[PDB]
């Protein structure tokens, strides 16, 4: 059991240090298992190895880690990053000197799945920022170009890499437990991610959802939700939302008109932009999650300020088939498949905002929203 | 906001080549030779040079928009920057290990640039102000060996254009790593002189001498180790005057005023980042007379001199490193 | 067979015996025996010139008492 | 660490010193002086004038520069120190090494001698001072080999001079530390730190009771020193370079000092003023010995860097122009080999010596060809020279003015060489591997009877030496005493495995193959280094009378017949890449 072996290096360390080699050798060999009670022992091998010996000892067991990340087990790495996280936050101080090796591993992201990148990321991210002393400044500047020359990188995947680099180091750099100079460098970190994802469609997705999925599960620096907020909430309404006042405009071979709307105002303008690609408008559902949360956040779980959203028509075309499915086209039928699908996703993530409220009428609304979800996506299958 | 400093773009893993290139840029009279020999290489095609036509577009090119800053700063709002595509690609010829998007050292690239003009001025010189290298950044050593059982010296005479200084023993400062390159040392045990004088293995003094000196003096700081090779993240103690007359083979009055730090950022030796602090030597340029720019690849600082010394002291660790001085004559 | 001189990354000098005819590839091999740094790590300065590989000492005019430089590669991007 | 072999080629009978000489030893009783020369044998010498050949006996058991000897025991044992890095008891009487001491990491430079104690510190360039009883010494026994050791520490630098009173009581080392430690032999606890000297000390003096001590550095300075104030109470500055040689009176008021400028000047410690110019050697002075059978000393013996001893009268000095200007005796000395040459057939070395003389030799015979007078040393090289490429299978030192041939692992057996292209009357041979068996020819070893290798033999005297590359000697012997029943037990132990292969289990060495590429002048092929253009000559015809029909050609030039391909990727190749040769019809 792990008591037995607990108690087994507690009071007799002085015996089993004269062979870490023999016993890492053996806790190697138990990870490569299949089945978890093993796995578990095995990990546990590399913990208490880690604890009670020697400092030449304990790099040895880094770069075992490191050997199982870089593995390509889907097992092993899974395992062997659970250790390391468990290294960091038991002694921070001697896994502060062995951050050479852990850095190591960024050589052979090629092999490891985005979930694993994600992990990999958080115990570096936690390490550097687990102390304030110098070695910790040596290594925070250090993974800040790492992923500066990531975000900048001409290859996609690793533009994507340092989108989740950067988002989660901005996850333990703001966590609540934050000074001006810190919250501003937080700051400086996500304009960089902005910036650089902006041309790229998808990669600007992945910005979105990466930075939402860290507003809701993480508690930050109120300062922080301050300037997120702020920048999200406005630089939406410029991108997407238009006055229902101007008519539309443009070239289009379909007439465009209002559409969905509930009972001067604001409208979503969904299909101007979508047309154009003949903020993009494919980022608006995970857009409209980010602004959500921020708002929340800030408030408290209060929503006043996204009211309008709801219940504002949509930019949409005569999507009713008039008789013409045949005569369409391709391409008109590829557009306005695409049409649906962006349509449908707003409505989705209109219904997740507004959820959890309490006023008759303020559920109404998302009922009939709901109702507006089905009945909208039987005419997909059109 | 925007400093009236051209930066330059990184075009991936490429801010060895931005420092470097920022650095020759400011050294004095680097950007004055580079137009002569394109010059004459115009005046001779007219009538292998490649990478001297690729410094001159660089440099026309970081005049330009410097130019047009002045007058139209409004077309500006981010960054003022331009790209090496040029001269990269040259580098790609001359010497094939920059194919491709690695990182690379930011001194063997000073001195692929260096060593290849000197090739183009030697060609041109020999076909036919040509001394371009030579006056600038080349010196001369005088290197004695004394051996310990005749006393008998030998000399040789080597050229110079960095001078590679320990950064650790195995505060400190520039004095005692010149100490440590240039003042004698014995060389015993294992390492023994073959006098051809006692025919026999001997222990010897070794001492360097700097005879002649160059118009720039660089000091190329070994800030890494071996065991496992590491990198030594503590500075010396860098002063803003260096005098070379305590290792000279005759007393100078001149001394050297630094004008350049090429620093690099990482906890290893295999990766990080080079970013170049340059002091600065029509109207509105002479306010930042006296100031230190930070050249991060397209980005452009200002920083006093007194904050400036102050990063660079070892006390306040700081996380660039130096890594190549630049000392001009005085 | 001659005798140079190899000042190392603690400025410490070292000697090396070496042959007007042995190839870069060669000293670096002599110097990972004193030093332990890996020839491909290794950069060689002799003269203010980097010794390029698959060339010989007598290339450069390398000669008794020459003294090199080593230094290794502080790779940034 | 890698066994190497080597050998001496040498006369039975080194009568004179062929190199220069580091120290001096004077014995009163018997009326001999004892030399430490540098080529590594120490030599008996019969001071009375009467004898015109005043050799008596060589004690060879060195293998380096001797550099220190203390006669002690009433002239009985002989201690000395080497660059070998061992410090040997000899027999001073009889003349043969009793024991060695294996204790010193590097170079030992010094010995220094107590008298009334009969204590003697050996000191070196290991930093280390490691100190001996005689009596201890030299009652070992092959049963009673163990020694305790006191070594003194504290020095942090190589030492270069040591010195110890009469009494014992005082012992003072001078090293590259520019400063003067000083211990206390009986209790090896430090007593003071002298300083003051800029340079390196190669000369240490001290009174009977050890409350002076005179020191000469190669700053050019005389020091006299107090050791009860511990101080420098006087200075002398008589020397234009470094003092390396001193000497002083039983009354310790006269020094008699010697250094690189090669002038020897006596001067009164009271007063310096009082100085007297003894002599103006011909080479810088190394070491000097007192004439102590009469107070003032009659004479002193000098040695320099050259391999002549001189002795000069100092009758007069009590009583610039040099009071003597032709030494009194002189002891005769040899040359010195100082340039050395390997001919192109790697078996024959042309060396020129300090007579400026240029002999012959044969590295394969381990012999004298002939002398060729003063020829000019590189005209000699040019009229030698012959169109034939052998591999490098030995290499030549000439640290001891003498021709020592090392062969080592790696090239030992490179050369391959046809009996006709060398004297021997044609099956192929190996140079490395015949020369080691004529050297072990002697041991029983190698016996299966017939001896060595049956096509030469070296001269019976010549010493075979077995030593670590770039370390200390394993085992030093002549090859005619391989099969005593003492040799042959010490080479089971010292001969290594790449030398059985061959002298013992008789197996042959690797042939060397290079491949080359046949090409139409206008199919690569791998050879032997040793064939001939004329094999490849009719492989080519019989693929389309050879040699008639058939020009072999490289880099557009002809090809010997006779010549091999080894001799033509050498000098007539001049490229890095597989050689090509190019075959056409004549
Ligand atoms: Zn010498």
């Amino acid at each position: 059991q792990e008591q037995l072996l607990q108690s087994t290096f507690s009071v007799h360390y002085l015996v089993l240090k004269d062979m870490c080699s023999s016993i890492l050798s053996l806790a190697q060999s138990l990870l490569h298992s299949l089945d978890q009670s093993i796995i578990s022992f095995g990990s546990l091998l590399y913990k208490y190895a880690f604890k009670f010996f020697d400092t030449y000892c304990q790099q040895e067991v880094v770069g075992a880690l490191v050997t199982h990340i870089c593995s390509g087990n889907e097992a092993e790495v899974d395992t062997a990053l659970d250790v390391l996280l468990e290294l960091v936050v038991l002694n921070p101080s001697a896994m502060m000197m062995n951050a050479v090796f852990v850095k190591g591993i960024l050589d052979y992201l090629d092999n490891i799945s985005p979930q694993q990148i994600r992990k990999l990321f958080y115990v570096l991210s936690t390490l550097a920022f687990s102390k304030q002393n110098e070695a910790s400044s040596h290594i925070q500047d250090d993974m800040h170009l790492v992923i500066r020359k990531q975000l900048s990188s001409t290859v996609f995947k690793y533009k994507l890499i340092g989108i989740i680099g950067a988002v989660t180091m901005a996850g333990i750099m703001a966590a609540d437990r934050l000074s001006d100079e810190q919250c501003t460098q937080v700051t400086s970190l996500l304009q960089l991610v902005h910036s650089c994802s902006e041309q790229s469609p998808q990669a600007s997705a992945l910005y979105y959802d990466e930075f939402a999925n860290l507003i809701q599960h993480e508690k930050l620096d109120p300062k922080a939700l301050e300037w997120v907020g702020h920048t999200i909430c406005n630089d939406f309404q410029d991108a997407f939302v238009v006055d229902s006042c101007v008519v539309p405009e443009g070239d289009f071979p379909f007439p465009v008109k209002a559409l969905y709307g509930l009972e001067d105002g604001i409208a979503i303008n969904l299909l101007p932009l979508l047309f154009s690609q003949d903020v993009s408008p494919l980022c608006l559902a995970p857009y409209f999650r980010l602004l959500r949360l921020c708002v929340e956040r800030q408030h408290n779980g209060n929503l006043e300020e996204i009211d309008g959203l709801l219940d504002c028509p949509i930019f949409l075309t005569d999507l009713e088939p008039g008789e013409k499915l045949e005569s369409m086209s391709a391409k008109e039928r590829s557009f306005m498949c695409s049409l649906i699908f962006l349509t449908l996703n707003w409505f989705r993530e209109i219904v997740n905002a507004f959820c959890q409220e309490t006023s008759p009428e303020m559920k109404g609304k998302v009922l009939t929203r709901l109702k507006h979800i089905v009945e909208l996506q039987i005419i997909l299958e059109k | 906001n925007l400093l009236p400093f051209v930066g330059l773009n990184n075009l991936g893993n490429t801010s060895y080549l931005n420092s470097i290139l920022q650095v020759l840029y400011f050294c004095p009279g680097f950007k004055s030779g580079v137009k002569h020999l394109f010059n004459i290489i115009s005046r001779k095609k007219e009538a292998s040079y490649e990478l001297i036509c690729s410094l001159q577009s660089l440099i026309i090119s970081v005049e330009q928009l410097q130019a047009s800053f002045l007058l139209n700063p409004e077309k500006y709002t981010d960054e003022l920057a331009t790209q090496p595509r040029r001269l990269l690609n040259t580098l790609r010829e001359l010497n094939p290990m920059y194919e491709g998007y690695l990182q690379h050292d930011a001194q063997e690239v000073l001195q692929c640039i260096l060593g290849n003009i000197q090739e183009t001025c030697q060609l041109l010189k020999k076909e036919e102000g040509f001394e371009l290298v030579e006056k600038l950044f080349q010196g001369q050593l005088v290197l004695r060996t004394r051996c310990l059982e005749c006393e008998s010296l030998t000399e040789r005479r080597e050229d110079f254009q960095d001078i590679s200084v320990p950064v650790q023993e195995d505060m400190k400062t520039l004095r005692w790593a010149i100490s440590q390159f240039a003042s004698v040392e014995r060389i015993v045990g294992e390492d023994k002189y073959f006098c051809e004088n006692c025919h026999h293995y001997t222990e010897a003094e070794r001492s360097l001498l700097f005879d002649k000196m160059p118009e720039v003096i660089t000091i190329h700081l070994k800030c890494f180790a071996a065991s496992g090779l590491s990198k030594i993240n503590t500075p010396l103690l860098t002063p803003l005057k260096l005098s070379l007359e305590e290792w000279s083979t005759k007393p100078t009055n001149d001394s050297y005023g630094l004008f350049a730090v090429v620093m690099h950022s990482g906890i290893t030796i295999s990766s990080g980042h080079y970013t170049a602090s340059v002091k600065v030597t029509v109207q509105s340029l002479k306010e930042y007379e006296g100031k230190w720019l930070l050249f991060d690849d397209s980005e452009v600082k200002v920083t006093e001199e007194k904050d400036f010394l102050n990063s660079l002291s070892p006390s306040t660790s700081p996380t660039s490193t130096p890594y190549l001085l630049f000392y001009k004559k005085l | 067979s001659m005798q140079i001189f190899v000042k190392t990354l603690t400025g410490k000098t070292i000697t090396l015996e070496v042959e007007p005819s042995d190839t870069i590839e060669n000293v670096k091999a002599k110097i990972q025996d004193k030093e332990g740094i890996p020839p491909d790590q290794q950069r060689l300065i002799f003269a203010g010139k980097q010794l390029e590989d698959g060339r010989t000492l007598s290339d450069y005019n390398i000669q008794k008492e020459s003294t090199l430089h080593l230094v290794l590669r502080l790779r940034g991007g | 660490r890698k066994v190497q072999v080597s050998y001496v080629i040498r006369d039975e009978v080194e009568k004179y010193n062929r190199n220069g000489v580091n120290a001096l030893q004077l014995d009163p009783a018997l009326n001999r002086l004892f030399t430490a020369g540098r080529d590594s044998i120490i030599r008996i010498w019969s001071v009375n004038q009467h004898k015109q050949d005043p050799y008596i006996a060589s004690m060879e058991h060195h293998t380096d520069w001797v550099n220190d000897i203390v006669l002690c025991c009433n002239g009985k044992t002989l201690i000395s120190a080497s660059s070998d890095t061992t410090v040997k008891v000899w027999n001073a009487h009889k003349g043969f090494c009793m024991s060695t001491l294996r204790t010193h990491k590097d170079y030992v430079k010094a010995l220094a001698y107590a008298k009334d104690k009969e204590l003697v510190a050996s000191a070196g360039l290991d930093r280390q001072i490691f100190l001996w009883d005689v009596n201890t010494l030299t009652a070992l026994t092959a049963s009673n080999n163990t020694v305790t050791t006191s070594s003194l520490s504290g020095n942090k630098d190589s030492i270069y001079s040591l010195a110890m009173n009469q009494l014992g009581t005082i012992i003072v080392s001078g090293s590259t530390e520019k400063v003067l430690r000083v211990w206390d032999p009986r209790t090896c606890a430090k007593l003071m730190k002298l300083k003051g000297h800029t340079d390196n000390v190669k000369a240490l003096l001290l009174n009977r009771d050890g409350t002076q001590c005179l020191s000469g550095s190669s700053d050019g300075t005389i020091r006299l020193w107090s050791l009860g104030q511990q101080r420098c109470i006087a200075t002398y500055r008589v020397h234009d370079e470094g003092v390396w040689a001193l000497q002083v009176n039983d009354a310790f008021t006269h020094v008699y000092s010697g250094g690189r400028d090669r002038k020897i000047y006596c001067t009164d410690l009271r007063n310096p003023d009082i100085r007297v110019l003894i002599c103006e050697e011909k080479a810088p002075v190394l070491k000097m010995e007192l004439d102590r059978s009469a107070d003032p000393p009659p004479a002193i013996w000098v040695a320099t860097t050259k391999s002549t001893v001189n002795k000069w009268t100092l009758k007069g000095i009590h009583n610039i122009t040099p009071l003597c200007t032709q030494p009194d005796q002189v002891i005769k000395g040899g040359a010195s080999i100082i340039q050395c040459h390997i001919l192109n057939d790697k078996r024959h070395i042309l060396t020129k010596d300090t007579n400026n003389n240029v002999a012959y030799w044969d590295v394969l015979k381990a012999c004298k060809v002939e002398d060729l007078g003063k020829v000019d040393f590189e005209d000699e090289i040019k009229k030698r020279f012959k169109m034939v490429y052998v591999p490098n299978w030995f290499s030549v030192d000439l640290k001891t003015g003498m021709l020592t041939i090392t062969l080592d692992e790696s090239d030992c057996f490179a050369a391959w060489v046809s009996a006709k292209d060398a004297g021997f009357s044609d099956p192929k041979l190996n140079l490395g591997g015949l020369l080691l068996q004529a050297l072990l020819e002697y041991w029983p070893r190698t016996h299966v009877v017939q001896k060595g290798n049956g096509y030469f033999q070296v001269p019976p005297h010549t010493p075979v030496i077995f030593g670590e590359a770039g370390g200390r000697t394993l085992f030093r012997l002549l090859c005619r005493d391989s099969g005593g029943e003492t040799e042959s037990m010490l080479l089971n132990e010292t001969v290594p495995q790449w030398v059985i292969d061959i002298t013992v289990d008789k197996n042959m060495p690797k042939f060397n193959k290079i491949p080359f590429y046949l090409q139409p002048h206008a199919d690569r092929l791998s050879a032997s280094d040793m064939l001939q253009v004329r094999k490849v000559m009719e492989h080519v015809y019989e693929k389309i009378l050879a040699e008639e029909k058939i020009e072999l050609l490289c880099q557009d030039q002809v090809l010997d017949p006779n010549m091999d391909l080894r001799t033509v990727k050498h000098f007539i190749w001049k490229s890095g890449g597989d050689l090509t040769l190019h075959y056409r019809q004549k």
